[PDB]
């Protein structure tokens, strides 16, 4: 395992995960901050709201 | 070669194999400009992608450059295709994607707007 949060940070799953812009995994129920993922907001909002056949995933269920 | 609008944001990026990753991406996109970031969608099932990615270059005009040189490119012996991917903002907050180029990504899925509600 690598921590059921964000490992990217030593930041959780405190209040300010609104502006956080964070995103569930899809094979895994583990939350992420789209921001340590170097994501622009603009790409976050692409790939988490792309199908559900195809999608983006943490950093346990691929390689990134 | 020519395009809709210069932009300074994300593009997008299709046809490709899926033995394709971030580092062909990158070697294949780097000669027109620095970029930034890279990332590529998986299938749930199989970790592939269906040939279709993103970029984001560190510039405006060399981003301008990858549309204007890389969409006639070709990767593991099949032709590719690139473009703009700024006119597709998602209007999360109000709405899901299907206006713009993001609802070609739902079309993608299969159809799905059959069932949209
Ligand atoms: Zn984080
Ligand atoms: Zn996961």
């Amino acid at each position: 395992a690598k921590g059921n949060f964000c490992p990217l940070c030593d930041k959780c799953y405190d209040d300010d995960d609104y502006e956080s812009k964070m995103m569930q995994c899809g094979k895994c129920d583990r939350w992420v901050h789209s921001k340590c993922e170097n994501l622009s907001d603009e790409m976050y909002e692409i790939l988490s709201n792309l199908p559900e056949s195809v999608a983006y995933t943490c950093v346990n269920c691929t390689e990134r | 070669a020519g395009h809709m609008a210069t932009t300074k944001r994300v593009l997008y990026v299709g046809g490709l194999a899926e033995e394709v990753d971030d580092k062909v991406l990158h070697a294949a996109f780097i000669p027109f400009g620095d970029i930034t970031d890279i990332q590529i969608p998986l299938d749930y099932e199989t970790e592939k992608h269906r040939g279709f990615a993103f970029v984001e270059f560190e510039l405006a005009e060399d981003a301008a450059a990858a549309i204007d040189n890389m969409n006639e490119s070709e990767l593991f012996g099949r032709t590719i295709r690139v473009n703009l991917a700024k006119p597709m903002r998602i209007k999360e907050g109000s709405s899901r994607p299907v206006w713009s180029d993001d609802d070609w990504l739902k079309k993608f899925s299969g159809k799905t707007l059959e069932e949209n509600k």
